[PDB]
């Protein structure tokens, strides 16, 4: 008659370990990770000033802005110069 | 002028995570096969079968006369001394899983009666395997079919 | 404020991305079937 | 090599940068450089960005996740076909509205 | 469960400081003024 | 197009050989149109380009009241400088210092945004400690469950 | 750019073996 | 987007492209029509101007600025840090119980069939 009782017990507590492992996992994952908050909002702005990883509001398509530098910027830059 | 947005999630898992997760996932599995399990992970995985497979085994009639339980490796390694040996292995958990067979083996052997090699041709030993498979699927016992 | 540690927001996670929107969200996040598949792997 | 050290480091910052271009690399594996064992080398060099001090200098992030695609060396036999090389275009734009989206469905 | 990721995304979304505009936009009807081609 | 060759041919050799990487640079970068000058202040600068009449409190709100009926009587000194004098050269400066009143409004207006993304921070952080509470509490509850339970089974087994 | 021989019995026991036990799938 | 700063400066963009227009189409096309439209530009105009006002109240004053923010946050991490043991020294209980009745079930397990 024990089996019932023990079966229930530890299935209620392995499920409950895993649930704070997964959570420490994730912590531990972020605290491998310490930066600087002052050059976050500087890097922020660079990779926005620009509109890089943000869609304009004003986009329709055939607009030249992409994620990618595009042709335009390739070949006007220091590649399309040095390659002589 | 006018300046659009920040996007700080984007800022914090590109620059505290050297990678760029937030994305589509599709081009990843289709293109690229998933990757092996690593070395840490496979220890974990055994521990776990080890307990189940005892659970199986108790609530159930079995053997003990003849046979013997090995619950290493999450390997059944269930073997009578005189005939044979087998081990398994149950993907499954609580619920109800058809028992498979890892492997089947007969312990019987001479030379001269045979000649200098041994006694069944591994094409039969792979015949075998898969017929005991099969009555095993109804799995009204566990270990006394 | 030096050295801050901040994880990344998870809020919102997309497998993915659908015309019209419509995000696939599929998190099986049951032990059973999390234990099977990786034993299916093995 | 003081001018050296510089010019080079900045072309080897365009040149990851233009790995971000599916085209790019379309055009790549059609003209046919990628078939030696001297780029999957330098690529497997290419990895050294992923430091936040050298990230820093990196503008379009999208390059890191792309390159880390291309060096399991079996993406690198696909993406020569057109139609799959406009789905993983298709793919990174189509995602791009959906952030500004988010904003419009709610 | 005992721990999950929970959805309060949206619930976080409606928080901060002054910045964040007081969304005054419905109260911001039946003016129907200026009309430009 | 063109790969780089004689930076890159050095690469498959074993040893200490291999070049390092570069250091980190502490200089202005000429990649690109843009001059993207090293160690730019976050906030637009608006002393390059532009002449500056703005106070020693730079607050933008005193400013922003001021600008505002400025541009608007301009506005309405514009639009009948032009019938006192149609030939003057000053229609044109009066445009463009329309258009640097333009400049001058979205300068002072993106003063508050490096502040207000400041604030930002600050709730991801506090937000956590306010979710990681939470989960402790509800371990523990779920702790104390399974503890009064064996403590029931426990005294239900020897009698 | 081999058969040692015996499988004309080790054979007779395995039908025995099936015509006594029959998949049941 | 619900931000402050987008709400002000779409004002002020909607004035200037709608004001500009306005007064050209006012010298473009010439007695009753005249009239009516004055009143309706005036009114729009006028109705902006209002808004202006009204948004720059809103805007936080000088006090509690970003580096005040950045302080704030200073006392907060540490805070932080401390919230994070809290759940490393609830932890380890549940294991140490988990292990003690695995040891417990395969003993039982173990005399069960050793009793055979």
């Amino acid at each position: 008659q024990l089996q019932k009782q023990l079966k229930e017990a530890e299935q209620i507590l392995a499920t409950a370990v895993y649930q704070a492992k997964e959570k420490l996992k994730s912590i531990e994952k972020a605290r491998k990770g310490a930066i600087s908050s002052e050059e976050i909002i500087k890097y922020a702005h660079r990779i926005s000033a620009s509109n890089a990883v943000c869609a304009p509001l004003t986009w329709v398509p055939g607009d030249p802005r992409r994620p990618y530098p595009t042709d335009l910027e390739m070949r006007s830059g220091l590649l399309g110069q040095m390659n002589n | 002028a006018r300046l659009p947005s920040f996007a700080i999630p984007y800022a914090i898992d590109v620059l505290t995570t050297g990678s760029y997760p937030r994305l589509p996932t599709c081009i990843r599995d289709k293109i690229i096969p998933p990757d092996p399990i690593t070395k840490i992970e496979k220890q974990a995985t055994l521990h776990q079968l080890n307990q189940i497979l005892r659970h199986r085994l108790v609530t159930t009639d079995l053997p003990p006369q003849l046979a013997n339980l090995t619950v290493a490796n999450g390997r059944v390694k269930f073997r009578v001394e005189g005939e044979f040996e087998a081990t398994l292995t149950v993907m499954g958990d609580d619920p109800d899983v058809p028992w498979r067979l890892l492997k089947l083996e007969i312990l019987v052997e001479d030379k001269e009666t045979g000649d200098g090699r041994a006694l069944v041709h591994s094409m039969q030993i792979s015949f075998i395997h898969q017929l005991v498979q099969s009555r095993l699927f109804a799995d009204e016992k566990p270990l006394q079919d | 404020a030096v050295r801050i540690s901040i994880e990344s927001a998870c809020e919102k996670q997309v497998h993915e991305v659908g015309l019209d929107g419509t995000e696939t969200y599929l998190p099986p996040l049951s032990m059973s079937q999390n234990l099977a598949r990786l034993a299916q792997r093995i | 090599d003081d001018a050296g050290n510089r010019l080079r480091f900045q072309l080897e910052l365009e040149f990851v940068q233009c790995l971000a271009n599916p085209n790019y690399l379309n055009f790549l594996a059609q003209r046919g450089y990628f078939k030696d064992k001297a780029f999957v080398n330098y690529l497997k060099y290419l990895l050294y960005w992923k430091d936040p001090e050298y990230a820093k200098y990196l503008k379009y992030p999208q390059c890191l996740h792309m390159l880390e695609l291309l060096q399991y060396e079996h993406f690198r036999k696909e993406l020569v076909n057109a139609q799959c090389a406009k789905f993983i275009d298709e793919q990174q734009i189509l995602h791009w509205q959906h952030y500004s989206r988010k904003r419009m469905r709610l | 469960g005992c721990s999950m990721f929970a959805p309060l995304k949206t619930l976080p979304s409606q928080y901060l400081p002054p910045i964040k505009l007081p969304e005054e936009c419905i109260y911001r009807q039946s003016w129907t003024v200026g009309k430009l081609e | 197009m063109q790969y780089i060759k004689e930076y890159t041919d050095e690469n498959i050799q074993e040893g200490l050989a291999p070049k390092p990487p570069p250091p980190i640079k502490d200089s202005y970068m000429m990649f690109g149109n843009q001059f993207q000058c090293d160690d730019l202040i976050i906030r637009p600068l608006e002393s390059q380009g532009i002449e500056r009449l703005h106070p020693m409190q730079f607050d933008h709100k005193k400013e922003l009241r001021k600008l505002n009926m400025s541009i608007l009587i301009n506005f309405l000194d514009l639009l009948d400088i032009l019938i006192r004098s149609p030939g003057s050269i000053k229609r044109e400066e009066k445009l463009e210092d329309l258009k640097l009143l333009f400049v001058h409004v979205h300068h002072l207006i993106n003063e508050y945004r490096p502040h207000q993304a400041r604030e930002t921070l600050r709730v991801m952080m506090e937000v956590q400690k306010r979710q990681r509470l939470e989960t402790a509490e509800r371990f523990q509850k779920h702790l104390e469950r399974v503890i009064e339970m064996i403590q029931n089974c426990l005294a239900s087994l020897p009698d | 750019f081999s058969s040692i021989f015996q499988r004309q019995r080790v054979d007779a026991l395995l039908l025995d073996l099936r015509q006594k036990f029959p998949p049941k799938f | 987007m619900a931000d402050r700063l987008t709400q002000l400066q779409d004002a002020v963009n909607s004035l200037a492209d709608q004001f500009c227009n306005a007064i050209g189409v006012l010298q473009q096309c010439g007695a009753n029509p005249t009239e009516e439209y004055a009143q309706l530009f005036a009114a729009l105009i006028a109705r902006t101007a209002k808004d202006i006002d009204v948004l720059i109240d809103s805007l936080p004053s000088e006090e509690s600025t970003a580096a005040l923010q950045a302080a704030s946050l200073y006392k907060l991490e540490e805070e932080n840090h401390e919230a994070a043991t809290c759940l490393e020294d609830v932890v380890y209980r549940g294991d140490m119980l988990l292990e003690k009745i695995q040891s417990a079930l395969a003993d039982i397990a173990q005399s069960q069939l050793k009793t055979r």
